[PDB]
């Protein structure tokens, strides 16, 4: 079965390592730790036309703690930018990590996650998310607390990955 | 030893290997990276291991780390070392180093030039030493670094790209400090030497910086020409990618010399992909950059425009087949494209048509907004409607694209998000979230294709007017239209009512075109007999429609809405002749339906009787002395139609005759006012009501529990029985029927509401308020008792402790009668929420008659029980238990605050603020304090109940606000806080209401109360309430800290 390396990358404490922690177990993490340098975990789907795995590479958020901090993108067959719409901050970070990702792999997809949407008190919103509308980037609005988006951007990664846009997970 | 660094890389890129093992690596790795000469380090890794790449991306990564963290530590000897240590490695590259190890070089090499590079030039005349450390052979170098070979070359085109980026395009921090010194010195190594000095003056010191003479622009461009001439994509791609950065700041000179723009068009008629975005960027860049030489933008929008069929040409190559799968390489350049020309049109004035440069353009503008795609053809919508609406292009599209961008708007004002495999919906799961995103972007779209048709029409009435006729001809004549006009009812989400529905938006279109018309022309001699053309053809157009027998009901609502318009201009005698069409139209009977079942049908036919009462009024109200020539007329057709027309709409109608009468100057109006109004109002003075409402328990028969409780009986309910499995029969349909039309009659609120409200709408004079005034004082102040008397029941019937002595079978329906929350009834559950519905409903229009009867100013105000009789009916006090009003939902104290109180407080006319407020206030405040104490002291469903207290506390500060202001004023304010301070009854409930809002648990009521007493406290000081405010204010208790200190310093003073 194939394997893609996924890079999630995104500023400190916008929920990536809960993110990953949720598609390996159904439970949620309340506390916010700061990851050191990368956690590797291997998530895999079932879909119509049989199985994928992603052998995510969740990544350090915070300058205090990135070990290798762009050294980890090398190889990588797509990435996953994520930041929370609770703090305008890390999305204005949004354009720094795409420059510090695309710098190392050039055409692997990427894919732009808005977390924290089930908070109702979003200080970013769709007027400002156009980075994505103008870097060619796929969007989705998540949340690791809630799944009516929790599974968009493995599913768009494995279409673009697998060159097949009927692609479709199943559990 | 490195075999160390070698072995914990491979144990965090392995993996196989376990998490622990990876952060002890890290932790390992982490060491080296901070310990001393690390860049030392990295460099004997990068020059002795260039085969393995991830390690030779980690020694680069140590001097990175070394240039970014530690510059400031070094001292000059190490700096130069890093220097020279970072353009070995990178004159060093191969063909074998792999995509991001060039980035890393280059990376490293702007680093150190930004840091480095030209800092001697600050001082005069600085030495050989300084010209050194400052790095004076940069340009030099890089010219060397060019020509070692073709890596080298990309490596170059990296460091140009970076650099740029980060000295122009990029907020970078360690440029801020140096852009006085770097920004001057990109634009010299770019530009020719001649070309710099004209806008530079500055010494020799400079000159010496830069070793290609030419500069850069004389290196890059013919290279670029050679590669598309050769077809060397990989090439091309990466020269764009460098250019595409240094088109915007550089002098123009440079850009018009090198003729950059013929290379950018070259490259968009390439067929690669890549070139073909980086060029559309690079041309959108090179057309918004600021010039200060017109002469060189003139000569860039006119090659430009010369090469519209180039331009088209790409634009052909980009469309693809949409239907199986859109391509995703191509779709995000037609986008690009796209909005591209969106920009051009800006330029149109500036451009000499020699060749038809404008035509084409033009057409092209309008082949791209027949683009499939809902988000390409919205790039474009904009662009039409601001060349519509700017007299100066109009010549041009007049000639040109005018009669078929019509056709376009009106072929594209259809229902995306309804059609069934509509060619636009491809796009919408790429460009679009969700269906909602979708329908809101189409809601847009149709709102500025509607813009496009309205300034069509008002520029090109004519033309437009005669293409209307044809198309309507056309349309029903064809199947579908004769579908339209042969039936009765239509699904509408199908295709016939859905195009019936776009001819009759196109036709509204049309008529706001014709009214704008009046507006936009320049009002010369000509106009006259002009706008009599026009009104000549609206009235043909009119009849024209009527003809048609359409019986839709609701495409029939659009028609007559569409008419309303056309009455905004016509005549005095064709209004009548329009207006008895309107009526008699709109209130015929459908005999395939039966009324009140609440039926589809059924529900359309009210909404149309409803719109048409509401054009109607609002038209009565917008031009009553014109309806004053026709009057009789139109009190003839109307008393012809009110036989079949319902109570609900007899009023509707009722009321437009009332504005006629009061407003349209017409003659002896105590009469007619009489005759229209004393008929409806009789119900409220009819004996047994006004007996009746001093009991509940009549009341309740009245609203039909005791038949409830008949019927329930006759099914043999059991009480306890789950209502919800219970489904509705023909005798509960015909009850409810029957009690809710004996309910609407027996209380008119709703005619009360109707009457006072338009015929207060709007007044001219004084005189004219003291004649309403009059007519009014004789008809409302007895029945006022009788009002409130009804609010008094409808808030105690809330209460379960009431509801006891009604029969043990109803118990459960009356219940959950009151339930809160938020189609035809199936259970017994749904009739008593259609009960409770029924008496909600009667509960608004109740607050609204009183808020109404409030705008009759001296009336109501003046008397000496209007505000006892509203108090009294509000807050239902209990022996025992002080709970107020118990069991009346809290989304009911917010309407009831927002209807009624807030109003009739704003409302008070200043003459009558003397007797009305002293009296008011004191139960006012009160209640309010009683309220909000009883409802907070119970604090998913449970968060939309906090939600609701929340908006009520909101209500009760909003009221609070206008009452005394917040921390400048207005006469009302200013005329109440007088009333407010003066008297201590009225005082003392207010401090504790004011107490109560700042220490409840929402923060914006809390702040907001405490902005209030910040700008009350000097006030309310200036002998009781002292202390009671001392006392009770700081046992209490970011400015409600400095207000509490104030508080202390001023008492304990
Ligand atoms: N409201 C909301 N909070 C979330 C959501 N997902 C995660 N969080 C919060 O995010 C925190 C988890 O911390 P992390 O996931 O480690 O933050 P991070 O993005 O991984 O950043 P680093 O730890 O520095 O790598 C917890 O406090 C959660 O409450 C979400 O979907 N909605
Ligand atoms: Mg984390």
């Amino acid at each position: 079965v194939p394997t893609f390396k996924l890079v999630l990358v995104g500023d400190g404490g916008t929920g990536k390592t809960t993110f990953v922690k949720r598609h390996l177990t159904g439970e949620f993490e309340k506390k916010y730790i700061a990851t050191i340098g990368v956690e590797v975990h291997p998530l895999s789907f079932y879909t119509n036309f049989g199985e994928i795995k992603f052998d995510v590479w969740d990544t350090a958020g915070l300058e205090k703690f990135g070990g290798l901090r762009d050294g980890y993108y090398i190889n990588a067959q797509c990435a996953i930018i994520m930041f929370d719409v609770t703090s305008r901050i890390t999305y204005k970070n949004v354009p720094n990590w795409h420059r510090d990702l695309v710098r190392v792999c050039e055409n692997i997809p990427i894919v732009l996650c808005g977390n924290k949407v089930d908070v109702k008190e979003r200080k970013v919103k769709a007027k400002t998310i156009t980075f994505h509308r103008k870097k060619n980037l796929q969007y989705y609005d998540i949340s690791a607390k809630s799944n009516y988006n929790f599974e968009k951007p493995f599913l768009w990664l494995a279409r673009k990955l697998a060159g097949n846009p009927q692609l479709e997970f199943v559990e | 030893g490195a075999s160390q660094i070698v072995s914990a890389l491979d144990v965090i890129y392995s993996p196989k290997s376990n998490n622990s093992q990876r952060q002890e690596a890290q932790k390992f790795l982490d060491e080296v990276k901070l310990c001393s000469e690390s860049p030392f380090w990295g460099y004997e890794i990068a020059l002795q291991n260039p085969t393995n790449s991830i390690l030779k991306y980690f020694g680069l990564g140590l001097l990175d780390h070394a240039v970014k963290k530690n510059w400031n530590d070094y001292d000059e000897g190490k700096r130069v070392a890093l220097r020279k240590w970072v353009m070995e490695l990178n004159f060093g590259v191969q063909d074998y180093d792999t995509r991001y190890i060039k980035e890393k070089l280059a990376t490293l090499w702007v680093e150190v030039a930004k840091r480095t590079w030209g800092e001697a030039l600050k001082q005069t005349n600085p030495t050989e030493e300084q010209l050194l450390t400052s790095w004076v052979d940069m340009d030099n170098n890089l010219f060397e670094l060019w020509n070692i070979n073709q890596s080298s070359r990309e490596l170059a085109l990296i460091i140009f790209r970076i650099l740029f980026e980060d000295v122009f395009l990029l907020d970078d921090l360690i440029v801020l400090k140096r852009m006085t010194v770097i920004q001057p010195l990109c634009v010299m190594i770019v530009c020719p030497i001649e070309v710099f000095a004209i806008k530079y003056k500055f010494s020799d010191k400079w000159t010496k910086f830069k070793a290609n003479e030419e500069g850069w622009f004389s290196v890059w461009i013919p290279e670029l020409n050679n590669a598309l001439q050769q077809n060397n994509s990989e090439y091309i791609i990466r020269l764009l990618e460098t250019l595409k950065t240094c088109l915007n700041w550089p002098l123009t000179e440079v850009i018009v010399r090198n003729d950059v723009l013929s290379s950018l068009l070259t490259c968009l008629s390439s067929n690669i992909p890549r070139a073909q975005s980086m060029a559309l960027d690079s041309i959108h860049i090179l057309l918004t950059r600021p010039y200060s030489n017109e002469s060189h933008y003139q000569m860039t929008i006119d090659r430009v425009f010369d090469n519209m069929d180039l331009l088209d040409s790409v634009y052909e190559s980009l469309l693809f087949d949409p239907t199986d799968d859109i391509d995703e390489t191509k779709y995000p350049i037609i986008k690009k494209f796209v909005d591209m020309i969106s920009c051009l049109y800006v330029c149109v004035p500036k451009i000499k048509e020699t060749n038809g440069q404008i035509q084409k353009y033009f057409k092209l503008v309008l082949k791209t907004t027949y683009n499939p795609s809902l988000i390409v053809s919205g790039l474009t919508l904009d662009l039409w409607c601001t060349c519509l609406r700017n007299d100066e292009y109009l010549p041009k599209l007049e000639k040109y694209v005018i009669p078929d961008l019509l056709q376009f708007a009106a072929d594209a004002l259809v229902y995306y998000e309804q059609i069934d495999g509509h060619i636009s919906k491809k796009f919408a799961e790429i460009d679009f979230q969700s269906k909602s995103e979708f329908q809101t972007f189409c809601s847009t779209y149709r709102k500025r294709i509607r813009d496009i048709i309205r300034l069509i029409s008002c520029v090109e009435l004519d033309l437009t007017y005669d293409w209307l006729n044809n198309r309507l001809n056309n349309y029903f004549s064809s199947p579908f239209g004769q579908q339209v006009l042969s039936s009765t009812f239509l699904d509408h989400k199908l295709e016939p009512y859905l195009g019936a529905l776009s001819q009759y938006m196109i036709v509204e279109c049309f008529i706001n075109g014709c009214i704008r018309w009046k507006i936009w022309y320049p009002t010369g001699d000509d106009y006259d007999e002009k706008l009599d053309s026009i009104l000549q053809k609206l009235e043909i157009l009119s009849n024209q429609l009527i003809a048609l027998n359409l019986r839709e009901p609701l495409l029939l609502k659009k028609q007559i809405q569409n008419f309303a318009l056309f009455l905004t201009m016509l005549k005095d005698n064709v209004l009548f002749t329009l207006l008895e069409k309107i009526i008699t139209s709109a209130t015929m009977d459908y005999p395939e339906i039966n009324l009140e079942e609440r039926g589809a049908e059924s529900d359309a036919v009210r909404d149309l009787r409803y719109a048409c009462g509401i054009e109607l009024n609002r038209m009565a109200l917008l031009m009553p002395e014109s309806l004053k020539k026709i009057y009789p007329d139109l009190e003839s057709v109307i008393a012809r139609i009110m036989p079949n027309l319902s109570y609900h709409e007899k009023i509707s109608f009722k009321s437009f005759l009332l504005i006629i009468v009061l407003k349209s100057s017409l003659d002896m109006k105590e009469e007619r006012f009489a005759a229209i109004v004393d008929p409806e109002l009789l119900a409220w003075s009819d004996k047994t009501t006004v007996v009746g409402l001093s009991d509940l328990h009549w009341f309740m028969e009245r609203l039909g529990i005791v038949q409830i409780a008949e019927y329930f009986q006759r099914r043999d309910i059991d009480e306890n029985s789950d209502l919800l499995s219970i489904p509705i029969d023909d005798e509960g349909k015909e009850l409810k029927s029957e009690l809710t039309k004996r309910w609407q009659s027996l209380f008119p609120v709703r005619a009360t509401r109707m009457f006072i409200h338009y015929s207060m709408q709007s007044i001219k004079t004084d005189e004219e308020f003291k004649m309403l005034q009059d007519l009014w004082r004789p008809r409302i102040v007895p029945i006022l008792p009788y009002i409130t008397r009804l609010l008094y029941q409808l808030q105690s019937y809330h209460d379960p402790d009431n509801w006891k002595g009604l029969p043990t079978v109803v118990q459960s329906f009356v219940k959950y009668s009151t339930i809160e929350r938020f189609k035809a009834m199936q259970t017994l559950r749904d009739f008593a929420d259609s009960v409770g519905h029924i008496i909600r409903y009667t509960r608004e229009y109740t607050l609204l008659v009183l808020s109404a009867i409030s705008s009759l100013g001296s009336v109501f105000y003046l008397l000496d029980e209007s505000p006892d009789l509203l108090l009294n009916s509000i807050a239902i006090f209990k022996p025992g238990s002080n709970e107020i009003s118990p069991g009346v939902s809290t989304h009911g104290w917010k309407h009831i605050m927002n209807i009624a109180i807030r109003p009739i407080l704003k409302g008070c006319p200043k003459d009558c603020l003397g007797k009305f407020m002293p009296a008011f206030l004191p139960k006012l405040f009160e209640i309010l304090d009683l309220l909000l104490c009883q409802k907070w002291s119970s604090h998913t469903e449970e968060i939309l109940e906090e939600n609701l207290l929340r908006q009520l506390t909101t209500v009760v500060v909003r009221i609070v606000i206008d009452c005394v202001g917040q921390g400048r004023l207005n006469n009302h304010q200013m005329e109440m806080r007088k009333i407010i301070f003066n008297d201590l009854n009225t005082l003392a409930p207010f401090l504790k209401l004011l107490n109560h809002l700042i220490s409840f648990k929402d923060t914006k009521c809390s702040f907001n109360s405490i902005l209030v007493m910040k700008c009350c406290l000097t006030s309310v000081l200036n002998n009781t309430v002292d202390e009671y405010f001392t006392f009770e204010v700081m046992k209490n208790l970011h400015e409600a800290l400095y207000a509490f200190t104030v508080i202390f310093l001023t008492l304990c003073k």
